[PDB]
């Protein structure tokens, strides 16, 4: 599985 | 709408943990490469990783 994308940012 | 390409365990209490062929809708993917998404299949709401997912 692909890796995750960072978490949204503000 | 898009489907799942992967199974997705949530990893926190705002994501949405989905199997792989679900269809979900977008309900908004507009802060960035978590999109907040609705299952068509199970009716929850929460954020899913957007690489995770293909348009159909």
């Amino acid at each position: 599985a692909p890796p995750l994308p960072p978490r949204n940012r503000p | 709408t898009f489907v799942a390409l992967y199974d997705y365990e949530s990893r926190t209490e705002e994501d949405l943990s989905f199997k792989k062929g679900e269809r979900l809708q977008i309900v908004n993917n507009t802060e960035g490469d978590w999109w907040l998404a609705h299952s068509l299949t199970t009716g929850r709401t929460g954020y899913i990783p957007s690489n995770y997912v293909a348009p159909s």
